[PDB]
């Protein structure tokens, strides 16, 4: 039998937000000039210039 | 910043007797560190100074 008192909830979430999928959409990504591009020693990739 | 393989290629131009097309880059560097080796003329050190 349907009961009003045993089908009455409250249902609780949030207001809104948003979803996002592309985190690194959200980085500003640089490079520097090729030329002055170093390697783990802190040193130029390619030094013969 | 600067390839210095211009500097040996025009080297090179000036003896007249290669030909510059032939000589591969990695030839033009080798002259290049052998050059850096020798001691600048006296006026055109003093010049530079």
């Amino acid at each position: 039998q349907f009961d009003f008192r045993a089908s009455m909830h409250m249902l609780t979430s949030n207001l809104t937000f948003t979803v996002y999928s592309d985190l690194l959409a959200f980085v500003s990504a640089d490079t520097v000039e090729p030329i002055n591009a170093v390697a783990f020693d802190n040193m130029r990739i390619m030094n013969e210039l | 910043q600067k390839k210095m393989k211009s500097i040996v290629e025009d080297f090179l131009k000036r003896l007249q007797i290669f030909d510059i097309s032939r000589v591969p880059d990695d030839q033009m560097y080798r002259l290049r560190d052998r050059l850096r080796l020798l001691p600048v003329e006296i006026r055109r050190l003093d010049i530079f100074n």
